[PDB]
Order: structure tokens, then C-alpha cells, then sequence
């Protein structure tokens, strides 16, 4: 329908995620869709990309740091999953009916990035700048 | 002496199949579960429009032989006081439906071939507290299916101007 729909194929053989710079420009009630790495069965556990997802303040997506700043959102953990990738699922709406959920803003920036499973010590961590436009914007 | 699951909105297979009427209505998006699982919910706020009358129906659910067939549900539901912006009166209540059906694919959805079951309410509201917080106010409402004389049924969840996150959808009997 109207809102328009947004795919992000999270892993470290997009290219887009190479310069550390990858956003979006989304609008408010637009939708993001987040798919974990998948592999045919045959690909051994190690040798498969797994991480944790979070949402994080601008100081924890330059730092890399989720710790202090930050918030769970999925977890990629499942590289043999059926029926295809995992899925995470954001809409940018203004009021969550979720007491856990997220709210967004037009004008304002957010920001996600991802730390791997199993846990090495790096810096060098995949992140999603996103851009939620003003309403002028968007009609 | 057991539970058996018809349907599980958490599992990967139980949450295929489902249809939103009209779009733009409940809205699948990711959320937790109490044991901080990161799971499909299912999700509307759509207070600051006029006319809600927003339906999610499940996939079709066999009843198998069993007699007594029930429903747990588990959301989260938001204080009208809460929200900031309210166009008309929000609710703080949705409805639950049923429809019984031999067919599993090709049935065009319809409003009016559906049964009410009732109204359901929250013990809990949250507020914006429970949001900064990062409370978890989540509702558990155990419900029965009515009277299931084909093969199975559609479930539905009716929205007409509420503030509803739908955590889990548990369909099952007892053995
Ligand atoms: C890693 O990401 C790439 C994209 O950078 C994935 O490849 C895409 O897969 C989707 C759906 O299968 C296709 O529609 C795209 O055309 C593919 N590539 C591009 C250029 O967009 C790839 O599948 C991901 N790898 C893993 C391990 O899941
Ligand atoms: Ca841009």
C-alpha cells in the first residue's frame, strides 16, 4: 500500500555495510525488514555468520558498544532455520502498543548494530544508520 | 495430562498464513516474549485515525477430534491517557472471533461469517512510565472456542480503535 517497505540483508558479504556508512531515509509508518544469514544445511555451525542485534544511541553505533546505550532487538542464531532466514521486523510508528516496543520521530536518527556469536573482541562491527524524514517530507 | 498445541504464533510455521483486512492495520512486528525470546508479534495503534475496523485472521487450525478447545492470548495493551495524540476515542479493549471451516486455502475472508467469542479486556494498562521503565505489562486472557462442527477453524482479532500489542496466540487442547 502506501508505506513503503525496506530490506536489509544483514550480513558481512553485503557490500554496503563496508564502509560503515550504510543508512536509510525512511518515513514515518514505513517498514523495515531485517533478514538474518542463512545457509543450506550442509554448512557446518562455524562456519555461519550469527550475531545479536541491537538498537543503540549514536555514542554505542560509533563505539560499537551496546552495553551501556542499548537495546536488544533480535538475535540471529538460527542459520539453518526453516522456512528461510529469520526475520526482524520494524515499523516506524509513533506510538508503540508495546510496553517493550520503540517509538520513532520524524526528523530524528537511529541507529543499529550487531555483535557476533560466538563473541570475539572486534570493533569492526556491522551498523544501520536510519533516517526517519520529516513529515513535510512524506506528504 | 498434557497439552497439544493447534496453533503457536511463537514457532516459525505457526505464524505463516496469517492475513491483515484491511492493511496498514495490525502490523507484524518483532517484539519479546516473557522469557526474552525475541518473537513475531502482532501489533495496532492506529488512534490518530477516524473508523477503526482493523481484522488479523490466523491460518486455518484442524480441531482434530478434540472437544474442548481453548485460547490463550498474551498482550500488552496502552492507557489511552498515555498516548499524545488521540484523534477520536481510543479503546482499551479488542474483540476475538471465530468461524468454522472445512478449508484450509481459498477462503475469501468475511467479516460478518464470523462468531464472536467476546471482548477483551486488559487487568493492566501501561503508561509512558511503564515505557521508560522498560516494564513488561503483559496480560494473560484464557478464552474457549465455541461449538466446532466442520474439520477446524479461523480464528480473528478485532481492532476498532485500541492500542493492542499481541504477544503470544496459543490455540490448543488437553489430553
Ligand atoms: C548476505 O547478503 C546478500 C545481499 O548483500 C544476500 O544476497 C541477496 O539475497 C536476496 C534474497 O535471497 C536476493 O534477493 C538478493 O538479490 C541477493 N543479493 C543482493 C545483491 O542483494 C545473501 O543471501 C546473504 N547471505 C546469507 C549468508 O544469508
Ligand atoms: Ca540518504
Amino acid at each position: 500500500a502506501v508505506a513503503d517497505r525496506y530490506a536489509v540483508y544483514w550480513n558481512s558479504s553485503n557490500p554496503r555495510f563496508q564502509r560503515g556508512d550504510y543508512h536509510i531515509d525512511v518515513c514515518i509508518n514505513d517498514y523495515l525488514d531485517v533478514f538474518c544469514p542463512h545457509y543450506e544445511d550442509s554448512v557446518p555451525e562455524d562456519k555461519t555468520e550469527r550475531y545479536v542485534l541491537y538498537m543503540v544511541n549514536f555514542d554505542g553505533y560509533s563505539a560499537c558498544d551496546h552495553t551501556s546505550k542499548g537495546f536488544k532487538r533480535w538475535e540471529c542464531n538460527r542459520p539453518h532455520s526453516p522456512n528461510g532466514p529469520l526475520k526482524f521486523s520494524e515499523k516506524f510508528q509513533l506510538f508503540t502498543p508495546f510496553s517493550l516496543g520503540f517509538e520513532f520521530r520524524p526528523g530524528r536518527e537511529y541507529f543499529y548494530i550487531s555483535s557476533a556469536i560466538p563473541d570475539n573482541g572486534r570493533r569492526s562491527c556491522l551498523k544501520l544508520k536510519v533516517f526517519v524524514r520529516p513529515t513535510n517530507s512524506c506528504m | 495430562s498434557g497439552e497439544v498445541n493447534l496453533l503457536d504464533s511463537k514457532t516459525i510455521q505457526g505464524e505463516l498464513g496469517w492475513i491483515s483486512y484491511p492493511s496498514h492495520g495490525w502490523e507484524e512486528i518483532s517484539g519479546v516474549d516473557e522469557h526474552y525470546t525475541p518473537i513475531r508479534t502482532y501489533q495496532v495503534c492506529n488512534v490518530m485515525d477516524h473508523s477503526q475496523n482493523n481484522w488479523l485472521r490466523t491460518n486455518w487450525v484442524p480441531r482434530n477430534s478434540a472437544q474442548k478447545i481453548y485460547v490463550e492470548l498474551k498482550f500488552t495493551l496502552r492507557d489511552c491517557n498515555s498516548i499524545p495524540l488521540v484523534l477520536g476515542t481510543c479503546k482499551e479493549t479488542f474483540n476475538l472471533y471465530y468461524m468454522e471451516s472445512d478449508d484450509d486455502h481459498g477462503v475469501k475472508f468475511r467479516e460478518h461469517q464470523f462468531t464472536k467469542i467476546d471482548t477483551i479486556a486488559a487487568d493492566e494498562s501501561f503508561t509512558q512510565m511503564d515505557l521508560g521503565d522498560r516494564i513488561l505489562k503483559l496480560n494473560t486472557e484464557i478464552r474457549e472456542v465455541g461449538p466446532v462442527n466442520k474439520k477446524g477453524f479461523y480464528l480473528a482479532f478485532q481492532d476498532v480503535g485500541a492500542c493492542v500489542a499481541l504477544v503470544s496466540v496459543r490455540v490448543y487442547f488437553k489430553k
